[PDB]
Parts: structure tokens; C-alpha cells; sequence
């Protein structure tokens, strides 16, 4: 039921997975998708209530600074717009 | 040729000659509409 | 004409002794009377453009010292055909 | 009674003082009580030019210090026709 | 009118000379000669507001001096109906 | 119904309210009346006999100045005028 | 018919002539006549009643003062004699 | 047009240029020539607002050099209808 | 329990806060709401005195400087039969 | 357009002389005038976003002295779908 | 759900932002909007706490830089089922 | 029908553009030609009422005085001969 | 889209190139290629606002100094109904 | 609209906020999410050209301080209708 956004860039699937499983052991919401964009660039989104969201991606911030080649970035987009649900792919 | 002589704006006959007028003498410092102040018109 | 000019004051009086103003000097059709709020009122004439500035001629130089005094005179030249329905 | 006696002031108690002062001083009549907004309020009289200059000195003689007092008193000697179905 | 503008003096000389005042002053009609007793004599005219107010003035303070003077000058200008037994 | 007139007009109706309770304690007098000037200002009217308007006045006037910002205007009206009855509701 | 009788001296037609614009305009108040008396000297004279006259001869000594040569002379008659009469068109 | 210009000057001379500097600087039709006495000579001319106040402040500027000049020139916008048998 | 508290503060923000406080710290009854005008906005529960009580002194505790802060705290214990018309 | 642009005001006049610069400015339909309370007076208007952008533009340096001055200007493009009960 | 956001700003046009700023901000639905007159303008909004929060901020930081700011913000927890007919 | 003629020369189209766009937007007064006399000048004629006239004209002079080349003068005659106005096209 | 996106010259070559600019910079129709005089061409063409305030852009860039190089480049955004006629 | 904004970043992260920032400007619609390859990720949007003017605007300004950042934030009004084709 969840709306907003919490999604996770980084180089390198290992803190991909690594940010996911600390999306799903931090609060109650779902990945929506898992993206390879290419050379390297991997990432994942999450959907869910804005509270569980930003737990959430602030439990896979700390945890993916250093694994790997290392965190990008991190945006916690609450309220998309309509047209923007097919940008995520539905 | 002959000295295009650069001029600008004459306002020629204005009506707003501060005289016996009457009515007018109005605008001192006051009213502040449309343009009867603004840009004064330099004749 | 349809000329519009306007004044507001900071007060009643002072708004109505305007429009007095308004109608006494020039022959100018009196269209409005409105309250703005916390005592800011206006008063709308219409009128040829020298009929307009004429009315506000004896508003201007009237209203000053009348309670709270003059608080705008400003007057437009032409309002556009769709400012009527907020008029 | 074309004459057009007028009082402002702040709050309905030196309001309605300005207004039985009016008709209990001078035998004219109070055509109108509005309120401005944001404590302005307005007591409208008619009557003979000095019946109402009468009451219209009754009046801001009694009303200034009761309440906040008075704020425009003022009156018409010949008022305009054009302003009345404005009233 | 309904206007009632009226006077006392000590000594009748005084009070026909305010009423003489009165009656050239302004327009306006006397309407008593009251005898007070003890020498106060009361002079009672009848006018519009501005005719008895400018009147009562011209002849009170042109009879403050004459014979012995005046004793009270202030007029109302729209006296109740009930004052009724007064004529 | 007694024409005698008490109004009182305070800054906010807190004290114009105790001045309205001091009204229906004191004495036969009715509230006609509880209005907004406009910008705070709050006022009350209330009619009844003579006495008893000014009993009740005399209270409003003992217990409302210290309540919150206070008593900002009152007074009486001893007979009030026909024509004012309009004003007053009609 | 107020008899009450306004006259204005002023040194020009102009201020005469704004001067009878000034008495209508004050109060609605009938002017008797206009007069050249001469050399320059123009009177207007009104009629109405006492109070009228009064505000529309303060009205227009107002506006006469600054417009061209300005006031000769102003003042108000309230009540003219009959003997004066004729000189008013007997 | 009821808009009402009208010029005062020392002379006949300034007073008839004036004139036909009103009629050329403006579509407005004059309606009196009058002779004050001791050589003040008044100009009266109807039309509307701002043609007359346009006519009256060129004549004004083109009159002041000849003769006497001068002595006054005042418009009045919508002049009252009581008026109109003084002129 | 008729107990009437209510509360006068600058600002709905401040007055919705501790009408929530009325409802959220004493089993009152929240009769109403009001808009005075020029910011002024009030609140008026009901319940038993003594819950009244702690039920404004919440509302006065919370409501003390957020926003425009409070203005008039009050407790009327046995409000009368014509103050029902006024609340 | 959907765009939305709206500017807030102290006094009328602002009001309406920017709500005129903004209709001879560019294609915006005046689809709200609004008197908020204290003065505040607030125009409301569709039209494109380049469109209603230079309108309030126009609008923002017109009454820089007319009246006592603006309070606020901006642009909106896109509101929510579910402003319009706030429109 | 039911949590209440809602943000007090001066004149409407910070209003606007602030209203503005919820809808883009987080999941909440604007239902109140209020002109509290004398300046004050209230925006209420209903939603989840967290998404109640982040529009609050956003509001906050969207209306301050915008005409004379905000004078106030506030989140509601939970409003009391008695707080419903203020809504 | 409009007597007073207001009427602005200028040295480019665009500068009478902007002429004719001031008078349209400024008072009543009603644009009856435009005509280029060659060499670059441009000349804007407009009807109305003497203040209409003067209002626009000035309006019209404030707004063309920078854009491009800009104006050479502002011309407004007030009551203008019958004579002349065949030499306008009537 | 109406609003007048239109440019001045001098020489053809800078007017057709700059027609080319409007063409392929934004939604645009030519409804004027005029020969002023003197070498002054103007090109004007019909669009909305930010279309044609885009297109005015694209003909100024390779305008101003190809060719014998521009004069003016400007944007109407509200052709008047009284300019119709005139283009 | 006809006018095309499209922004592009190393990854999408920049490019989904700054889509968030496109539907936040101006009335546009997205049509296009293209991985390029490697990293560079690409928006497509349509709208009006000054719609599009501010969308991009605020996507490029918003774009900087996420991941990577923005790397190529373009804008064009018109395409030639045989490029849509491809797109």
C-alpha cells in the first residue's frame, strides 16, 4: 500500500544485495525491482510508508559505505507521480 | 545625409500646464496613477 | 466612457466623502463600493479618461485629513473585458 | 434631509453612544449602522444641513472618550444623488 | 421647524432684546414669553436648526451685555414630542 | 420587555463572555446580541429594566478587565431610541 | 425656499463662476444671481437655508482662494429684510 | 459635451486669440464672450474632458505672451445643471 | 457536568493544540470552535469542573508559545440557560 | 493551460491594477479575486506557464509604489489535482 | 491515516506553498483552508505520521522565503475523535 | 467617433509594433492607421478622446523609446481641422 | 497559441534566416513578411508565448551578425483585437 | 505540448529524482526511461516549451547533488516529425 520510493545506487551487485537485505531487516517494505543499469551500476527500489522507507534506507546506507567499490547514492522520493509508477515499471 | 540631428520627445500641447488650472494642481506628490507622473515628458 | 478609476482609504468616511468627490467634480459613474477588510475600502468609478482623473481630482485633495487619511489613488487607464467579473 | 450626517469610530459602544446621541439631540434620522472590519464601524444619519451639523457636534462630543473613541466624524453639506443607492 | 432655541435674562429689557435679535438674526418664529418670577424671563423660539442655532448665538452674545445679561445659552436642536406641554 | 440597554465590547470574547455571564448572573437582563466587530473585537448586548441593566453592568465591569487582555469597552443605555432598534437587530 | 442669502465677491468671473459650481455642489442650495459690478468685480448670490448656505459659502471660499485673483469678499445672510428685496429683482 | 473650459484675460485681443487657440487645438464649441469691465474679458467653451483640458492648457501656453497675458484659466468637469442660466 | 472551559489564542494552530489537549487530558466535551477575526480564534468544551480544569490547564500549558501563543485562558463552572443562544 | 499563478496585495488597487498588467501581459483568465482578511487581497489566474510566469512578472514590478506595495508573488505550475477545492 | 499535519502562514500565497509542498512532499490529502482573517491563513492535511512529518518540513521550508513567511507549524499525533467537527 | 488624433512616427516596424500595441493596451482610443512612409519610418494613427489620447500616446512613447532604433517624436492634436482628414485616408 | 513572435532587420538574408530560426525553433506560423523600407524587413510569426519567446531566441542568435547584421528582436505575448486589422 | 525536455546522469537514481523534479515543474508527460549503457541513464518528457523550460530547469537543479549527477540536461522545442518516430 506503500507509495513511496527507497532506492539504493551502487557499483556492484554485492552492496546491491547487501542494501536490499537491509531494506527487508530494517522496516516493513517491499523491493519493487532490481536493476542492473550497466558497468556496474546496479540498483535497487523499495516501496512502502515514508517512516518504513526512510528507516529502511538509512539502515542500507550504513550498512553498504565500504563493501564493494562502495555506495552512490541514496533518495528517499515519497509522493511520485502518477506518470512517474511506469518510470519504476508498472 | 543632413545631420539626421538626434531628438527625442516633444509632448507638444500636453495639457498639463500648472496655471489657474483649477481642477488641476492636483498630482503634487499625490494621486500616483497611471502615467500623468511617471517619465515626466521633458518637452 | 468606461475609463476606470478607483480609490481606497483607510475607512468608511473617508471612502464616501471620496466618492462625493467622485460625483461632484466630474460626472462620472459611480459602479462600486467594497470593503477589502480591516478597514481598507474602495470606491470604483467609471468614466472618459479626463472624467476619471477629474473625479479623482477632488478625492486625492479631499480624503487626506479625513480619519485615517488616503491610503491609494491610483487609477487605470483601461481594464481589460474580463477584470469586470472580479469588479 | 438630504443632509448626510456621518460618525466612525472603534467598536459598537462609542458607535451606538455617536448614534442615540444622534437622535436623541437632534429630531433627524439614522438611515444606516455598518461594520467596516477590523473594528471600524459606521453610524449613517439624514436630516437638515443644521440639524445635522448639530448632531453630528452632539455626537463627536460624546462619544470621543467612552471605548476607543472616535476616528472619523464628518458630514456632507450637499450630497450627490449618485452615492445614495450606493448606501 | 421643530427646532427649539430659547434663553433666560435677568429683567425683561434684556430678554425682548435677545428675542428682537432673534427675530431679525435668523429666520424663525417666538413662540413664549414666560415670566419665570424673581426677574428670570425666558424667551422660547421656534426654527430649523441652523436659523435658531445662529440666531440664539447673534442675540446672546449681543445681550450679554445689555442691562443686567444672560443666563444660559445652550439650545437642542430635535427636541422630543413630549415636550409637548412646554407650549 | 425592558428597553434598558447594557452592551459591553471587549478584545476577544473570553472577557466578553464573563462580561455576558456577569450579565445572566446579576439580574433580569437578556443577551439580544453576541457579536464580532471585526479584527477581535467581540460585544454584547443584552436588555431588561432599568436597575437591573445597570446592576448587571456594574458586575461586567467588576469581573471582566482582568481576564486574559481585558475589558476594552463598555457602558449603559438608560432609554434607547426607536429608531436605534433597527440597529439592534430590528 | 430657504431665504437665507450667500453672496461671494471675487475679482475675475473665473472665481465667481467656480464659486457658483462650488455652492451647487456643496449643498443643494439655488443661486438668485450672478452680477458684474464692475471694474473687474463679480458677484454670486445664492439662496437656501441658513445651514446649507453656510457650508456651500465655506465650500466655495475654499476653492476660490487659489483659482485666479481668489476672494473680495464672503460672508452669510441669514435671514435678508424684506426692505432688501427689492434690490433682488423687486 | 457638458465639460466646461472657460479663460479669463486682460483684454479682448488675448481673449479672442485664445479662443480660436481652444477651437483649433480642440473640437469644442465656445458659447460666451463676455466683457467683466475695467478690460477683463471672460471665454467660455463646452465640450468634453479632455478636449477642453487639452484646448485650455494650449491656449493658456500660447496666450500669456500677447497683450496682458493672463489673469486666470480654470476648467470645471461636470458643472452643475443650476448653472446653467448664469451663462 | 456542564462545566464550560474555553480558550482565546492568536492563531487556529495554538487553539487546535490545546483543543486536542481539552479532548486528550480530561473527558470533556468539545462544543465548538470560533473565529473571532484579525487571528482571533477560541474554543469551547464542556465537561465536569474539576476535568475542565485540568483540561485548560493542559491546553494553557501547551498552547503557551507556539505560534502567536495564548491569549485568554478560562473556567466557567455553572454557565446560565441564556448563555446556550451566545455559545 | 492549468498553470496557475497568484500574487497577494495589501489594498484593492495593487490588486487590480496587477490583475490588469497581467491580462494585457499575457493569455491569463482572472479566475479568482479573493479579500483573505487584514488587507490581504489575493488574484488567482490560469493560463500556461510561460504565459502566467510573465503575468506575474508584470504583475510583481507594477505596484512597486502603487498602493503600499506587494506582500507576495510566485508560480505554480502544476497544483495537485485535489487543489482544486483550495482553488 | 488520520494524522494531522497542518502549517498557519501569513496571506495566502505562502498558503498556496505550503499546500503545495503537501501535496508534493507525501501521501496526504489537504482538507481544511482556512482564512482566519487579519493575515492568518491555515492549511490542514490528513495522512500517515511519518508522510505527515516530511510534508510539514517541506511546507515549512516552502513558505518561509515566500511574502512575510509562516508565523506557525504544528504536527498532530493523532487528533481525538472529538476534534472531528473542526475538521 | 473620436476626434483627437494621437499619432507616432518611428524608425522600424517593430518600434511601431510596440507603439500600437501601448495604445491598444492603455485607453479607449482606436488605431486607424499604420502606414510606412519608406526609408524605415513607420507611422501609427489612433482616435479618441483628448485624455484617452494623450494617455496612450505617452504610454505609447514610454514603450518605444528603447526597443530597437526607437521613436523620433509624439504628436497628439486635439481638435483637428475636417480639412485634414481626407489628407489621412478619411 | 496567438501571441506575436516578431523580428526587425536589415537586409533579406538575416530575415530569411531568422524565418528559418522560427520555423525550426519552436510552434510558429508566419503570417508576416514585410518590407518595411530602407533595407528594414520584419518577419512575424504567430505561436503561445513560450513558443514564440523560444523561436525569438533561436532568430536572435544567427541574426544579429549575419547578413548586414539585426535590429531588434522582441516578443508580443497579447495581440490586441484592435491590432488584428493592422497585420 | 510538441516541445521534447530530456535529461540524462550516470545512473538513474539522479534520473528518477530528477524526474520526480519534471513532474514537479510543469505540466509534462514523460515518455521515455532509456538505460544508454554503462551508466549514462536517460529522461524523456514531453510538454509545451516553456513547460518544458522549467521542468528541465528543475530537474538539472535538482540533479546535482545526487550519485553522479547530472551530465546532460538538454532542451529543444521542436523535433522534425520524423524524429518522434525513433522515439
Amino acid at each position: 500500500m506503500g507509495i513511496a520510493l527507497g532506492m539504493i545506487e551502487t557499483r556492484g551487485l554485492v552492496p546491491a544485495i547487501e542494501a536490499a537485505d537491509a531494506m527487508t531487516k530494517a522496516a516493513e517494505v517491499r523491493l519493487i525491482g532490481r536493476e542492473f543499469v550497466g558497468g556496474g551500476y546496479v540498483t535497487v527500489l523499495v516501496r512502502g510508508e515514508t517512516g518504513a522507507v526512510n528507516a529502511a534506507v538509512r539502515a542500507g546506507a550504513d550498512a553498504c559505505e565500504r563493501v564493494g567499490d562502495g555506495l552512490v547514492a541514496a533518495h528517499i522520493i515519497a509522493r511520485p507521480h502518477r506518470e512517474v509508477e511506469p518510470a519504476l515499471g508498472n | 545625409y543632413s545631420a539626421k540631428n538626434t531628438e527625442g520627445v516633444t509632448g507638444n500641447r500636453y495639457e498639463d500646464s500648472s496655471k489657474i488650472t483649477g481642477p488641476f494642481d492636483m498630482a503634487e506628490d499625490k494621486v500616483t496613477g497611471t502615467e500623468q507622473f511617471r517619465f515626466e515628458p521633458n518637452k
